């Protein structure tokens, strides 16, 4: 969320109305993951010495 | 994802570095003008014969508080509570803004605050004659010379005290430059602080916009090559400035915040501004389901040719 | 004290008995100490 | 912040003999707290 | 005679090691922990939609609790914490000593009943809880 | 004697009295303590908090007159105690601890003080916080 | 909208269809020189 | 010897403070004690 | 994220925020970075 621009002419009348405020929502981020690696070798050894 | 973000700026030194004090009416008021001059030649002839002395009594300066509302209206979970402190930082940045604006107090009265006989006879009955309380600004309180209707005119030196001859507020011009450029020339500030000098301000410090630093920053260096900074296997680009010290031995703290209106800067100084305050902030509502927020708060300055202000334009 | 009949081992009572643990050690106890150090450090009695 | 939904996570695929195979999980993510809050500047605009 | 390059060749190894630590203890331990501790007070199921009244269920916080007072009814039931016991009678004397001089600096000094609480409740939550105790050198 | 919750004010970054930096406590205190300390010549200074605590109930107004005159010497007031951490003097000084009461834009007494005689109730403590949990937040 | 990851609904006020969310529409490229109608984004 | 000026700056320092104090603990704890106290006596629910 | 965990442990308080005490008063709370290392750093 952001904050609202900054008022400087609040002078308002006493005893009077509550006047509606400025209220906004709260942006939303969303992201995705990403996705490996090749062994290709012989591998027909490694089983004897 | 359990929590929010939320840059909230929120620098605010000037209201920590003037402190507050209550007060239990809406327009406050002290007198101060200067002591008397000193008149040069007063030599006598074994005889007074006096006019009843030339006192000329102080003066009695007043200014008025107004009101903040801030208006909470609901229709994160508890988003109550998140918007009530929203709003107070934002109440709260909106007080810094407008404390150092140039605003200028208007009121139905002007030099007879009190008018307890008449105090505005057609009020009660009908109770819709309210008028818009404004308070006395920071550039309105500095000595100033003049005011566009409700702003402090930005154009205009301010007068002399009788005291000792003293201008607290100058119109720049920047010497420097055939006026194109918009910036403090280098002998711009410490003309003010020889002003002070002769005037007893004693301020040491001072706030400034971020769209003015870099000329401070420039200062240390110049083309015609009599200052440059050396580093001698030295790791560091250190381009910043934060003290000065004029010939007169006056130093002085250089402070940035960013709620200041970039063609201004200000001379300030802890003790001689107060913060007045009546209403503390009060999380209520109206008569006989919303929220909301009122602060009465007012400006108070010591004396006006304590502080010093200093516009940045070219003439014309 | 009453493990014949009264084991008291009950949820609620050992969720009662936690809290009021923690009441007299962050209570009780804080405020004597801090009475004990008020007494021992002034006056004369 | 380098959000991780698994580690590498040694891991094999199949086999048809000898002809051995071996594969990696691994996923992350990335976040940033506010868009307007870190800084990049280019080079741009030449000729 | 400590060299200023060694400093900085220890500051960059410390910032790296830094760096890799955080990178791995965030999705490790801190991802589940915020969410665990989001459950202890029911906020992190939404409302997804206003006529659902979705009303959640404090479960987490219940066993929590449940486990925590057994825990403090454990330890911090006594008017002590522990007592060293020794094996032989040379080295009794000196029992007795170190036990009321940890009792006396948990207790008579520290707020040992708190610590223990918030590393209690707080390690069923977070995965974890540390303790940690240091040489106070305060000085007027 | 017992203190509200609504009458307290503390700083966020903190969570025991120990490492707390500020705390202050609004107090309702005749003029008489304030004469005994500062300004004699003038005895007129006058002046949610108020909403929490005419809510705990419906009967009591505490921004009210209960029939006080304001010139009695007797009359309320409210004033400002705090307790603070912090190198008032020159920050090379030790962070010494200082309790202070002022009234509206006056300050009245100031010491050095090395524990708050304040004390708290936390049942069902949250670690890592000043404050702990509630029933109502449970039920 | 008073009691009110986003479902979608709308309705038939005689002749003007009443999206709640507020969604923004928009129209493609006209252009009819012999150029494709370039559909438009949301 | 305190100087006035001190004071005027703890004064400055100490009203900042018990600002941003007030608009931490309210949010933080009355806006829930307010309810909390009126479900006390269940008058919350209209 | 350490921020985070913390103010998310509760939602009342906010440990990256501003209690009252000035940056230049020594009693200024400060983070400091401890560390313990196995490393034959010589």
């Amino acid at each position: 969320d952001a904050l609202a621009s900054v008022d400087g002419n609040n002078a308002h009348v006493e005893g009077s109305r509550a006047e509606d405020g400025e209220m906004k929502p709260t942006v939303i981020k969303s992201n995705v993951t990403q996705i490996r690696k090749v062994v290709r070798v012989s591998d027909t050894a490694n089983t004897t010495a | 994802a359990n929590w929010i973000s939320v840059l909230s700026p929120q620098d605010t030194p000037f209201v920590s570095m003037t402190g507050k004090e209550s007060i239990n009416q809406t327009i406050f008021s002290w007198q101060t003008d200067a002591l008397a001059s000193v008149d040069g030649n007063n030599a006598h002839v074994e005889g007074s014969r006096a006019e009843d002395g030339e006192m000329k009594p102080t003066v009695i300066k007043s200014n008025v508080t107004q009101i903040l509302r801030k208006v909470v209206r609901v229709s994160r979970g508890r988003e109550l509570m998140y918007q009530l402190e929203k709003k107070g930082k934002e109440i709260k940045r909106d007080l810094e803004k407008i404390l150092l604006s140039g605003q200028a107090r208007t009121d139905v009265l002007a030099d007879q605050y009190l008018t307890n006989s008449a105090a505005d006879p057609a009020v009660a009955g009908l109770n819709d004659t309210h008028a818009a309380r404004k308070t006395g600004a920071f550039q309105f309180l500095c000595a100033h010379g003049g005011l566009a209707g409700g702003v402090v005119d930005k154009t205009k030196n301010g007068p002399a005290d009788p005291d000792t001859g003293a201008v607290t507020v100058k119109v720049a011009q920047n010497a420097s430059n055939p006026t194109t450029n918009i910036g403090f020339d280098e002998a711009d500030i410490f003309d003010m602080t020889l002003q002070l000098y002769t005037a007893g301000s004693e301020a040491d410090i001072i706030m400034i916009n971020p769209a003015h630093a870099k000329i401070f920053a420039g200062l240390q260096e110049n083309t015609q090559g009599s200052r440059k900074r050396i580093f001698e296997n030295t790791k560091q680009f250190i381009y910043e400035v934060n003290s000065i010290t004029d010939p007169l031995g006056q130093s002085y703290k250089i402070i940035v915040n960013r709620w200041m209106p970039t063609d201004a800067v200000y001379f300030f100084r802890s003790a001689d501004w107060t913060q007045m305050v009546l209403r503390a902030p009060k999380r209520t509502e109206l008569a006989k389901e919303k929220w909301m927020i009122e602060m009465e708060v007012g400006l108070r300055h010591r004396n006006p040719y304590a502080s010093g202000v200093l516009f940045t334009a070219a003439g014309k | 004290a009453y493990a014949t009949v009264g084991l008291m081992m009950n949820a609620a009572q050992n969720r009662l008995r936690m809290v009021c643990r923690n009441i007299a050690h962050n209570g009780m106890v804080e405020l004597m100490r801090g009475i004990y150090n008020l007494i021992r450090e002034n006056g004369e009695v | 912040t380098q959000m991780v939904l698994r580690a590498p996570k040694r891991t094999e695929l199949a086999k048809d003999g000898s002809y051995e195979k071996w594969m990696i999980e691994m996923e992350v993510g990335l976040r940033h707290r506010n868009p307007y809050a870190s800084g990049v500047l280019f080079t741009a605009a030449g000729k | 005679k400590y060299s200023e390059e060694v400093l900085d060749e220890l500051r960059v190894d410390l910032q790296r090691r830094f760096n890799y630590a955080q990178g791995y203890v965030d999705m490790a331990v801190k991802g589940y922990a915020r969410e665990a501790w989001e459950y202890f007070y029911g906020n992190l199921p939404a409302p997804v939609t206003a006529g659902s009244s979705s009303w959640v269920d404090r479960t987490v916080w219940e066993s929590v609790n449940g486990t925590l007072q057994d825990i403090i009814n454990v330890f911090c039931s006594g008017d002590e914490a522990v007592t060293f016991v020794a094996d032989n009678q040379q080295d009794s004397d000196a029992a007795d000593v170190a036990t009321k001089l940890v009792n006396q600096i948990l207790l008579r000094d520290n707020p040992g009943y708190n610590i223990i609480s918030s590393a209690a409740q707080e390690c069923l939550v977070t995965r974890n809880s540390f303790i940690k105790y240091y040489w106070d050198e305060q000085t007027s | 004697e017992y203190v509200p919750s609504e009458q307290i004010f503390v700083d966020e970054h903190a969570t025991s009295f120990a490492d707390a930096q500020y705390f202050c406590h609004r107090v309702r205190r005749s003029k008489e303590d304030l004469v005994a300390m500062g300004f004699p010549k003038d005895e007129i200074e006058a002046f949610q908090s108020t909403v929490a605590w005419s809510r705990t109930d419906w009967r009591q107004d505490i921004d009210a007159d209960i029939g006080t005159d304001t010139e009695d010497i007797a009359s309320m007031v409210w004033v400002y105690e705090h307790y603070i951490r912090t190198g008032v003097l020159d920050k090379n000084k030790e962070s010494k601890l200082y309790q202070v009461i002022q009234a509206g834009e006056h300050i009245l007494h100031t010491e050095e003080v090395t524990h708050i005689p304040f004390v708290t109730f936390c049942p069902y403590p949250i670690p890592g916080s000043f404050y702990g949990q509630s029933v109502y937040d449970i039920t | 909208r008073q009691h009110g990851n986003q479902p979608v609904n709308f309705a038939r006020f005689g002749s003007r269809f009443i999206f709640y969310p507020s969604i923004e529409a928009d129209t493609p490229y006209y252009p009819d020189d012999g150029s494709p109608l370039i559909p438009a984004e949301n």
